């Protein structure tokens, strides 16, 4: 298939753990009673660890010959297999995050530099500007773009370089 | 003037002589993407794109969408087209998509000539000829010559309210086609069936009672 | 000075220089008056094409009740599109697009440019007289004689009866849809019992 | 001035009067600048003159009978032999390609490096008329309105047999038969919601 491996759903392993699993579970069970909260409690897992096999069954995992599910971390292999909801839709989420909240706090740095006393306003955050801030990026890669096409993103050389050469 | 929200501070940056003289201006920038003015003229384009395309679309939805509940015009549901389309084809969807990828490219690369200089692609010798009738008419996203053949750009009367009634029903278009796209994963018919029943049973049929639209409750 | 409501304030665009201004608008549609010329314009074709309608239902339906034998013998007015002519209907839509689009072209460049379609294009002695009046023709459109009178009173009159007619109309498509019969016949069954046969009787079944 | 094309409205300035056919028909400005403008006169006169020539001889190989214009390029597909008035053509379709190709390249070329003309002379005149350039301004007119004419039919002929698959003649001959019974709306696909 992908690299020498077979989906969950006719893996053999997979079965056997998702067995053993419910076996022990089973085991922990059978010395309470029928009504007790730790019988409740036991059921409860019981419900969750199935449903929990049951749904990495139903999105097409791949699993090794541990009956493991495997990642696949490659744009043309995973989106030409199905599988862009294992590592592709999560980075672009987590860069979508990501610059968001280094978007945000570059927007409060700026916005604090300008007064009359930089370092309170740091060590004391100014709530109300804080939130009007947080809402104001939730598009940032837009004013990002627009901020690297102006040329206002990067500082010039009058940065500090170390002395001497 | 109007604004979105009454009683709130509308932004300095939409309200300026060149900003106020925007089609369908109603203050809305809560998030404060358009401070930079050759940013605003920008989105002012992908806005405009976007509604006559979105218009385009969404009436090319629902007119047959409406008229095949009538006697004429046999229409496969909107999610279905493209199949039947290319089993009624000629040709592999393949060649077709590399085909208009060519024709459309050839003319965004125009627009995009003309948006980033304004008099651009009207100079002596460039195409056969055309290059007459290939200027701007002085606000961008509004070309004149071959675009408008009927000559209804020509009054200044009028010129104000059919920017604003084009910017306002292609707002609604947008609005429009989010909605298909959202009734087509929620209920699973087509849009003028939800219509039809919605209107037979409207205090049961919502999106309070599909299930998906809000699983909460 | 007369009103729809005597004694509320009328707009002040209006002022009587319309036929039938009665200071109507509780929208303000017409504050502009671009938008008041058009809407005109609309209202006089919107009337004219009511009244021939009206017309057109209620004469065959008249002389149908009273039994002539033309083959029109009172099948309805909405099944006026299963009937054998001597041609079916797409060359009647063809011919009758091609024709009215010469003639509504014509009417309305003489709407954009008053003054300008009066002489006959072929026969370039007939001619329209210089009366042009933008939605009021003149000359072979008033063949007969008229317009002698103080035409405000004719014009008043022409809107009035084409209002009327226009709210005729629509009961026409209002009365065929929910009682799915002929028009004449509601009337009919409406003087047979004018108490038991009301909107509020028929719409609770 | 030949005419006007809607009585009442204004002439369009950037049309000079002094031209062949000048009715002053431009809604969407499309020659408001000259060299343009000389470019599309030279496209219209030639365009003409090529949409005489194919309607006419449509025309003739259906009216002396040996098939339409679309079955006239049928013998190189299936496999047969081109023939002209009666007798067979001893060519295959490379040989009238390269012909073909070769010739109109040729005369083509030479056309094209004259500048921009369009009335020739001398040669192109071997009768002797337009001499005293009087009338050649009318025959100018005539010429172009026949080849307008001529562009309309030709562009008839490609839309007629798109729509009912038959020539042009058998069409006439059976409107002729049926005036109301088969025209554009018996076609069935024209106008579509009949
Ligand atoms: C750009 C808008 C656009 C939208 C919303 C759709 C919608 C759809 N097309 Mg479609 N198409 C679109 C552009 C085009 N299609 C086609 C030709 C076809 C064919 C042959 C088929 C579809 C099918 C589909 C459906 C499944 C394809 C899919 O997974 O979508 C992913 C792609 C997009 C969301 C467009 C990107 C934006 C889906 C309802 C299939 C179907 O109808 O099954 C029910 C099907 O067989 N389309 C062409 C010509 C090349 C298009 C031109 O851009
Ligand atoms: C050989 C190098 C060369 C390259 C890479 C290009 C590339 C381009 N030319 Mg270009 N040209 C080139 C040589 C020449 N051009 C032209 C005359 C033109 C004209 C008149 C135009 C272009 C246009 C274009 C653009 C079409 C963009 C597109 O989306 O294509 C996608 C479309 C296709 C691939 C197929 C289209 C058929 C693109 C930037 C167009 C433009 O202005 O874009 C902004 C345009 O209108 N070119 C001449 C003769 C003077 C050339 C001679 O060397
Ligand atoms: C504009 C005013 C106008 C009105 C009120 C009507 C009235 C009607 N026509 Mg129509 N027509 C009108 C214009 C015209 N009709 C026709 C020729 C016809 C025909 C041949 C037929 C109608 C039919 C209809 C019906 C369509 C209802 C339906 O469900 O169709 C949906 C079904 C189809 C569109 C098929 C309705 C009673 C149909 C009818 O009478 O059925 C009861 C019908 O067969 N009309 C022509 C000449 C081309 C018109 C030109 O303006
Ligand atoms: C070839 C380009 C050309 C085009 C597109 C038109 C188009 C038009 N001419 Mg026109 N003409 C043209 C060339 C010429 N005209 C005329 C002489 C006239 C006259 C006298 C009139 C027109 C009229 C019209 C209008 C008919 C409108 C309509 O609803 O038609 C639908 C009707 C039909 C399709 C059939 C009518 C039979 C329309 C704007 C009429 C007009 O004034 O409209 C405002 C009119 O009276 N034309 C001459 C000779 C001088 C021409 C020579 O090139
Ligand atoms: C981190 C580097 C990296 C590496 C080692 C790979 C490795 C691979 N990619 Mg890949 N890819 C990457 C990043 C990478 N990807 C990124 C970032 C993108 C998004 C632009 C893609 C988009 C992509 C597509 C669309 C496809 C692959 C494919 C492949 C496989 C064969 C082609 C190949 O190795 O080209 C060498 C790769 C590099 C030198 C790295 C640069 C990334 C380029 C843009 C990908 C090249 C694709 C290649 C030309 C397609 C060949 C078709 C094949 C049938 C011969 C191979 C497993 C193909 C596949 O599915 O194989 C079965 C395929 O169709 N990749
Ligand atoms: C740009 C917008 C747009 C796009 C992309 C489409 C796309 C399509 N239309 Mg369509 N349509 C549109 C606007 C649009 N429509 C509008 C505005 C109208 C109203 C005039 C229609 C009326 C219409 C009809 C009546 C039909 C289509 C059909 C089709 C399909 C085949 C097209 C074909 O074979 O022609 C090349 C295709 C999916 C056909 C279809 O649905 O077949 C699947 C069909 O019969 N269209
Ligand atoms: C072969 C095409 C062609 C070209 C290049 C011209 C060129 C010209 N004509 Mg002209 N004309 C033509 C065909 C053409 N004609 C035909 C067929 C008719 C009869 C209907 C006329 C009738 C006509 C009149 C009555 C007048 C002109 C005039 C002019 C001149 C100024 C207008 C202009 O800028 O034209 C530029 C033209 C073009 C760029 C045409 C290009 C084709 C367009 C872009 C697409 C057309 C698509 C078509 C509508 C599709 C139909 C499909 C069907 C299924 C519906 C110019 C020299 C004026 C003049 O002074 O005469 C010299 C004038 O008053 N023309
Ligand atoms: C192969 C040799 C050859 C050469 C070198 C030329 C050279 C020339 N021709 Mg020419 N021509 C030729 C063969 C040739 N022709 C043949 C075989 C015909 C048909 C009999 C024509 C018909 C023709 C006409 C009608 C015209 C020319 C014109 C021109 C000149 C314009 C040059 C230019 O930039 O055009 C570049 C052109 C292109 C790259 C192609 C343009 C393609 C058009 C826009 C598409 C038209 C629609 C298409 C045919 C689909 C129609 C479908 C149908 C079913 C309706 C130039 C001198 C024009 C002229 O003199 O104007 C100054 C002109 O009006 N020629
Ligand atoms: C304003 C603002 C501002 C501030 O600052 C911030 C914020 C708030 C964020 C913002 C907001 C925003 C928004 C909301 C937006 C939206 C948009 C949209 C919806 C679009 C669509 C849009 C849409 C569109 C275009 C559409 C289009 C469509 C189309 C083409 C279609 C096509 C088709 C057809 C015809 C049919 C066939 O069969 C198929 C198909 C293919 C399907
Ligand atoms: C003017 C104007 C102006 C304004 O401003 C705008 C507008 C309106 C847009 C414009 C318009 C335009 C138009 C309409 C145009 C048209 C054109 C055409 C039709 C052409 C054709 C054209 C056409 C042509 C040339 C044609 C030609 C033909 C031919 C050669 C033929 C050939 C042939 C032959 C031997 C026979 C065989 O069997 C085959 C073939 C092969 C088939």
């Amino acid at each position: 298939d992908i690299a020498g491996l077979t989906p969950c759903s006719e893996s053999k392993a997979y079965a056997k753990l998702e067995k053993k699993e419910l076996k022990t579970l089973e085991k922990r069970l059978k010395q309470y009673e029928a009504d007790s909260a730790p019988a409740v409690a036991l059921k409860a897992t019981m419900e969750r660890t199935k449903a929990r096999f049951a749904n990495y069954a139903k999105a097409g995992l791949l699993c090794g010959n541990d009956g493991l599910p495997h990642l696949i971390a490659d744009p043309g292999l995973a989106l030409k297999y199905g599988h862009a909801g294992e590592v592709f839709i999560p980075t672009f989420g987590f860069l979508y995050v990501a610059g968001y909240i280094g978007y945000v706090g570059r927007q409060y740095l700026i916005a604090v530099k300008g007064e009359a006393k930089p370092t309170d306003k740091e060590i004391i955050i100014d709530v109300p500007l804080a939130t009007k801030l947080a809402w104001q990026g939730a598009g940032w890669p837009l004013a990002a773009v627009q901020e690297l096409q102006r040329g206002t993103l990067l500082e010039k050389e009058e940065n500090i370089t170390v002395s001497p050469r | 003037r109007q604004s979105w929200l009454p009683g709130s501070q509308i932004p300095a940056h939409l309200d300026t002589p060149a900003a106020q003289a925007l089609a369908g201006n109603f203050g809305f920038d809560p998030l404060g993407l358009g401070k930079d003015p050759v940013a605003l003229r920008w989105y002012q384009q992908a806005e405009l794109i976007h509604c006559r395309t979105a218009m385009a679309g969404v009436a090319g939805i629902l007119i047959p969408g409406l008229l095949t509940k009538a006697g004429a015009l046999n229409v496969p549901e909107w999610y279905d087209a493209g199949k039947v389309a290319i089993e009624n084809s000629f040709a592999p969807w393949g060649s077709l998509l590399a085909v208009q990828l060519f024709l459309c490219g050839f003319v965004e690369a125009k627009r995009w000539q003309d948006i980033r200089k304004p008099g651009s692609q009207g100079e002596p010798g460039s195409f056969l000829g055309f290059e007459a009738s290939l200027k701007g008419t002085s606000e961008l996203g509004y070309p004149g010559g071959p675009f408008d053949p009927l000559g209804l750009s020509k009054e200044a009367d009028k010129w104000a309210d059919w920017k604003l009634k084009e910017v306002k029903n292609g707002r609604l278009a947008m609005l429009a086609f989010l909605g298909f796209v959202a009734q087509k994963y929620a209920t699973g018919a087509g849009p003028v069936d939800n219509l039809a029943a919605h209107l037979k049973d409207p205090w049961h049929v919502n999106y309070a009672t599909n299930g998906v639209s809000l699983p909460f409750l | 000075l007369p009103s729809w409501m005597p004694g509320a304030d009328l707009p002040g665009y209006l002022n009587g220089t319309l036929p039938g201004d009665f200071g109507f608008d509780p929208l303000y549609l017409g504050q502009d008056p671009v938008k008041l010329k058009w809407y005109a314009q609309a209202e006089l074709m919107n009337a004219r094409f009511a009244m021939l309608a009206v017309a057109g239902i209620l004469v065959p339906e008249l002389l149908s009740n009273i039994g002539f034998s033309w083959p029109g013998a009172g099948v309805a007015w909405y099944d006026a599109g299963k009937f054998e002519y001597f041609a079916p209907a797409s060359s009647l839509f063809g011919v009758q697009m091609l024709l009215f689009a010469w003639v509504e072209i014509r009417r309305y460049q003489d709407f954009v440019k008053p003054g300008s379609a009066n002489q006959d294009p072929i026969f370039t002695n007939n001619k329209l007289p210089d009366g042009n009046e933008p939605g009021y023709p003149g000359g072979i459109f008033d063949p007969f004689g008229w317009s002698k009178g103080d035409i405000k009173s004719l014009k008043l009159k022409e809107i009035k009866n084409g209002r009327l007619a226009m709210l005729a109309f629509a009961g026409f498509i209002g009365q065929a849809y929910t009682t799915g019969t002929t028009p004449l016949k509601n009337l009919s069954t409406h003087l047979a019992d004018p108490w038991s046969t009301t909107v509020w009787q028929n719409d609770l079944a | 001035k030949a005419g006007n094309w809607l009585p009442g409205s204004d002439a369009p300035a950037w049309l000079p009067d002094d031209l062949p056919g000048n009715y002053g028909f431009d809604p969407l400005s499309l020659g408001k600048e000259p060299a343009s403008l000389k470019r599309f006169t030279e496209s219209e006169v030639i365009h003409g003159r090529w949409a005489m020539l194919g309607v006419a001889g449509s025309l003739a190989v259906e009216l002396l009978g040996y098939g339409n214009w679309y079955d006239a390029p049928l013998w190189a597909v299936n496999g047969g032999k081109a023939t002209w008035f009666g007798i067979e053509v001893p060519f295959d379709l490379n040989a009238l390609l390269a012909f073909e190709f070769v010739a109109m390249a040729a005369a083509e070329g030479q056309r094209g490096d004259a500048g921009g003309v369009v009335y020739p002379g001398g040669a192109f005149d071997p009768l002797g008329f337009a001499k005293d350039s009087s009338k050649s301004g009318e025959l100018k007119l005539k010429e172009i309105k026949n080849g307008r004419l001529a562009m309309v039919a030709f562009l008839g002929f490609v839309a007629q047999h798109a729509a009912t698959g038959k020539g042009p003649i058998a069409a006439l001959g059976e409107h002729l038969a049926n005036p109301w019974g088969a025209n554009f709306a018996t076609n069935g696909i024209s106008v579509p919601f009949f």
